């Protein structure tokens, strides 16, 4: 991760205006709806089974702000993505079997939402150093396989 | 697979980007040329400074295919057939490639239309892309 | 998008395997379960044992499918959309997983047939489990 | 990486009885012909125009050497794969920009060169070792981005 000073200001300074909470249980609510195989991982989230039943429901939301947290602390300690994710690599690797392809798959739910969410200030420069965050995020929850 | 209600959802969003296809396809494009600059090196013979103006022209030419899939929205290979022989045949683009241009232009999208831009619309969207994406790597 | 080449290769190929479609399609997933055990989550309701009964049936099923698709080469959606609904719509099995069963396929055919195994052969082998793997995934 | 002792004398072993050079300039040479967008990467090896053009290229064969002597160093050094291919992810990175879903592409094309060569003694148990190695030594190479 390079992350320069122009490219660290443009995150935590548009990370100021989006409610996380909702930036959480919004993208992880985008992922089961747009990639439906991402539902079988949460069989334990009641039924899923249209766009509503999967963005009223509270364990989506309250489990998209489990993921935002963690999300939070990526951003808190950019020089270590990979000891921060040590723990949850390994969770996700030993006991849930995720193809770390899903990784970057909800890494871009994130990406979308913060667009959606910011508008017109959610410009290309924004979105980059945004990327090179979330792609860090990815393979730091990927190194223990 | 697409049905009827993915159908629709096309036609409703490619109804309201309207004459916007031009500006939004050099956004996504413009957007593209950031996040990931990887695909720079496909575009190594044109000015790809961040606003530009060869960067404008492929910009509308890229909109214009979308135009075309979502009227031909049931024969896409046939509707796109010779844009298939440009990037799988001639150019030998990655197919890893298409995934960072049809994520930009749905941030692209999401950005300039918060209303629309719902779940239920957005799935389709990216199963739309997919296709596009299909068919341009279909050789 | 399977050229004649293609067509013509496929089926000299399984007409070469005859009844060992069984026996090989037991091999790939024997072979699946031991070099991507991420699979074996998807067959925690029988025994998987290396040498094994229920593998052994179910193996046939698999190889069954594949002469299938190979007779109707040209309706794969057709031919197979009774797995689609199997696959996509019951099981929700990761689309990467078909990549994984799809090269211990290969690695089957590679290991038994090393005279017609060549590289013209193992693209068009590919490609077609590809499209397989696809129509497998395309709800 | 595990690689238990059965499951290390099944890859020193196995690895035994093929010839490098072919398994190397093998796989890179099936590689071209079953993904040809992986020719362009590679557009300074004169024409690669049909399977028999891929084939008999000596510059083909020549890199696939290359190749296999690092593949080499990979089975000596399994304790650090990273450490073992730091200079070349960089080099595939800064200076190539190849997306790493090209190198398990490759790694699966010695996975099957080896079954094509070794016959009914590329046992499923061999693969499994082989699955890892060559897993690993695709990580190993993507740690740079
Ligand atoms: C984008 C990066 C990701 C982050 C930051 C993240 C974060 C987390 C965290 C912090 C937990 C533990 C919650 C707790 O401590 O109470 C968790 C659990 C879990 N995650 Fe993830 N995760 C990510 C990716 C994914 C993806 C893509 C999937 C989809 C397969 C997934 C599936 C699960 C499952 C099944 C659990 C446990 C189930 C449960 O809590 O009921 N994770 N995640
Ligand atoms: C799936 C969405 C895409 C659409 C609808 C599309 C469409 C087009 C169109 C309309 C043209 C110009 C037609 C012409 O002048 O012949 C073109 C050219 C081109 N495309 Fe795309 N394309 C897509 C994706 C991509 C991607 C992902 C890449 C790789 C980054 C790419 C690389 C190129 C290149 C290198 C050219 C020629 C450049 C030039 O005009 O000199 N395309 N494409
Ligand atoms: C692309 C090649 C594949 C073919 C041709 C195929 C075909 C079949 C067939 C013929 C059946 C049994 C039909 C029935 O009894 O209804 C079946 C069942 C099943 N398949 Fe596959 N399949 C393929 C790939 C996969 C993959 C990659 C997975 C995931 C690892 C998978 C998971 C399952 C499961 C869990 C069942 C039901 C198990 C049971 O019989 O109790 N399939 N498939
Ligand atoms: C499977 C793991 C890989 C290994 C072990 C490997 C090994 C190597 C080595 C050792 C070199 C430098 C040769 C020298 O020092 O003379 C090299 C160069 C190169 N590799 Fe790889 N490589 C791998 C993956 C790939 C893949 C998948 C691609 C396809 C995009 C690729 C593309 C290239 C290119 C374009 C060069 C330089 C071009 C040239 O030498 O003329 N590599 N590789």
């Amino acid at each position: 991760v390079h992350l320069t000073d122009a490219e660290k200001a443009a995150v935590n300074g548009l990370w100021g205006k989006v409610n996380p909470d909702d930036v959480g249980g919004e993208a992880l609510g985008r992922l089961l709806v747009v990639y439906p195989w991402t539902q079988r991982y949460f069989d334990s989230f009641g039924d899923l089974s249209s766009a509503s039943a999967i963005m009223g429901n509270p364990k989506v939301k309250a489990h998209g702000k489990k993921v935002i947290n963690a999300f939070n602390d990526g951003l808190k300690h950019l020089d270590n993505l990979k000891g921060t994710f040590a723990h949850l690599s390994e969770l996700h690797c030993d006991k849930l079997h995720v193809d770390p392809e899903n990784f970057r798959l909800l890494g871009n739910m994130i990406v979308i939402v913060l667009g959606h969410h910011l508008g017109k200030e959610f410009t290309p420069c924004a979105q980059a150093a945004f990327q090179k965050v979330v792609a860090g995020v990815a393979s730091a929850l990927a190194h223990k396989y | 697979v697409l049905s009827a209600d993915d159908k629709t959802n096309i036609k409703n969003c490619w109804g309201k980007i309207g004459g916007h296809g031009g500006e939004y396809g050099e956004e996504a494009l413009q957007r593209m040329f950031a996040a990931f600059p990887t695909t720079k090196t496909y575009f190594s013979h044109i000015d790809v400074s961040p606003g530009s103006a060869q960067v404008k022209a492929h910009g509308k030419k890229v909109a214009d295919a979308l135009a075309k899939a979502a009227d031909h929205v049931e024969d896409l290979p046939g509707a796109l057939s010779t844009l298939s022989d440009l990037h799988a045949h001639k150019l030998r683009v990655d197919p890893v490639n298409f995934k960072f241009l049809s994520h930009c232009l749905l941030v692209t999208l999401a950005c300039h239309h918060p209303g629309d831009f719902t779940p239920a619309m957005h799935a389709s969207l990216d199963k739309f892309l997919a296709s596009v994406s299909t068919v341009l790597t279909s050789k």
